[PDB]
C-alpha cells in the first residue's frame, strides 16, 4: 500500500502577455494512488469552465493528469493551482509565475 | 488496436 | 526514427456499491488516440485523434467489445488479488496494466512489453524474451503457474510481434501528417537577477515533438550539474512538450555559460548563449 505525493507544475499553453487568450495549465504527476482534487483559481477564487485529460500512468506507475482552462493574462490577475490528495493534510497552492 | 483475450489473476 | 504503441488500462474498486471505475487509454509515441471510461455516456471506445476517425464502425464495435471484456476481467481481479492479500472488503484498491510494442526505424518488431501492478507495486510482468513471467512476490507466483498452465505467454507473444506491430504500421500511415513529423525545440533564455551579485539563466524548450529531449548547460565548454534546477517535461496541452532548465551565474559572467538542446527534430545539437 504504497502512497506518492503529487509533483505539480502551473503554466501557461503559450508565451504569456496580458491582454491575448492562452491557456492555463496545472499538470499533476507522480501520485498515488488516483483519486485527486484539482482546481484552477483566479484571484482566489474557483474557476468552473475547467477540462482534464484522461487518466493514464508512468513506467514506475504513477499517475498524471493535465487540468487547463482558457484564460487571459493582465498585470494585476492572479491565476494558481490548487491540489488536494489523501498524501495532503493541508491542500497545497501553487501559483502562477510567468516571469519564470 | 486492442488485445483480443485477456486472463484473470 | 523509433515509434511505439501503448495501452494503459486502470481499475479502481469503490467499495460500497457498483462495479469499479476503469479507464483505459491508447498512445501512438507520445500522442493519445483512444480512450474508455466507464464513467461516460457513450460506453464505447471514443477517438481521440483525427486520424483514427477514418477507421470503421466494425473496428469501433469490436474495440469496444474487447475493451468491455478487459473491465470485467479488471474486476474479477480485484476479487482475487483482495483475497490473496486477505485485505478487508472496504478499502479501495487499483489494479494497473500496461502493454505494447514498439518499432525501430524500419517499422519492424523491437521490443515488446506487457505488465501488471497491484496498488502501485510490481504484480507480475513478461520477460524481454517474451516466453517467461518475472512475479515480484508468492500471491504473484500463484498467478505466473496459472498463466503458464493456460499459455498466457504464447497469446500475447503472437498479438505484440504480430497484430500490434501491424497495426501501429496502419496508424502511422493513415496519420503521417502528424505522427511522422518531428516538431524542433523553439528555444530561447532568459535572464535574472536575485541579488545584486548573482543571476540566473533560464534556457526554454518548447512546442517540441516527441516529448524525448536533453537540456544542458556548458560552463567554459564544460559540463555543469551544480546549481542548475531542470524541470519535468511536461505537455503544453496541444499535443506539443515544454521544458526549461536553470543556472546559477555569478553577475557579468553570463557569457561563460552556454546551453544545449538535443532533439530528434534537430540535425545537430543547438547552442544558446546570453
Amino acid at each position: 500500500m504504497i502512497q506518492r505525493t503529487p509533483k505539480i507544475q502551473v503554466y501557461s499553453r503559450h508565451p504569456a502577455e496580458n491582454g491575448k487568450s492562452n491557456f492555463l495549465n496545472c499538470y499533476v504527476s507522480g501520485f498515488h494512488p488516483s483519486d485527486i482534487e484539482v482546481d484552477l483559481l483566479k484571484n482566489g477564487e474557483r474557476i468552473e469552465k475547467v477540462e482534464h485529460s484522461d487518466l493514464s500512468f508512468s513506467k514506475d506507475w504513477s499517475f498524471y493528469l493535465l487540468y487547463y482552462t482558457e484564460f487571459t493574462p493582465t498585470e494585476k490577475d492572479e491565476y494558481a493551482c490548487r491540489v488536494n490528495h489523501v498524501t495532503l493534510s493541508q491542500p497545497k497552492i501553487v501559483k502562477w509565475d510567468r516571469d519564470m | 488496436c486492442i488485445n483480443g483475450v485477456v486472463w484473470t489473476v | 526514427g523509433s515509434h511505439s504503441m501503448r495501452y494503459f488500462f486502470t481499475s479502481v474498486s469503490r467499495p460500497g456499491r457498483g462495479e469499479p471505475r476503469f479507464i483505459a487509454v491508447g498512445y501512438v509515441d507520445d500522442t493519445q488516440f483512444v480512450r474508455f471510461d466507464s464513467d461516460a455516456a457513450s460506453q464505447r471506445m471514443e477517438p481521440r485523434a483525427p486520424w483514427i476517425e477514418q477507421e470503421g464502425p466494425e473496428y469501433w464495435d469490436g474495440e469496444t467489445r474487447k475493451v468491455k471484456a478487459h473491465s470485467q476481467t479488471h474486476r474479477v481481479d480485484l476479487g482475487t488479488l483482495r483475497g490473496y492479500y486477505n485485505q478487508s472488503e472496504a478499502g479501495s484498491h487499483t489494479v494497473q496494466r500496461m502493454y505494447g510494442c514498439d518499432v525501430g526505424s524500419d517499422w519492424r518488431f523491437l521490443r515488446g512489453y506487457h505488465q501488471y501492478a497491484y496498488d502501485g507495486k510490481d504484480y507480475i510482468a513478461l520477460k524481454e524474451d517474451l516466453r517467461s513471467w518475472t512475479a515480484a512476490d508468492m500471491a504473484a507466483q500463484t498467478t505466473k503457474h496459472k498463466w503458464e498452465a493456460a499459455h498466457v505467454a504464447e497469446q500475447l507473444r503472437a498479438y505484440l510481434e504480430g497484430t500490434c506491430v501491424e497495426w501501429l504500421r496502419r496508424y502511422l500511415e493513415n496519420g503521417k501528417e502528424t505522427l511522422q513529423r518531428t516538431d524542433a525545440p523553439k528555444t530561447h533564455m532568459t535572464h535574472h537577477a536575485v541579488s545584486d551579485h548573482e543571476a540566473t539563466l533560464r534556457c526554454w524548450a518548447l512546442s517540441f515533438y516527441p516529448a524525448e529531449i536533453t537540456l544542458t548547460w556548458q560552463r567554459d565548454g564544460e559540463d555543469q550539474t551544480q546549481d542548475t534546477e531542470l524541470v519535468e517535461t511536461r505537455p503544453a496541452g496541444d499535443g506539443t512538450f515544454q521544458k526549461w532548465v536553470a543556472v546559477v551565474v555569478p553577475s557579468g559572467q553570463e557569457q561563460r555559460y552556454t546551453c544545449h538542446v538535443q532533439h530528434e527534430g534537430l540535425p545537430k545539437p543547438l547552442t544558446l548563449r546570453w
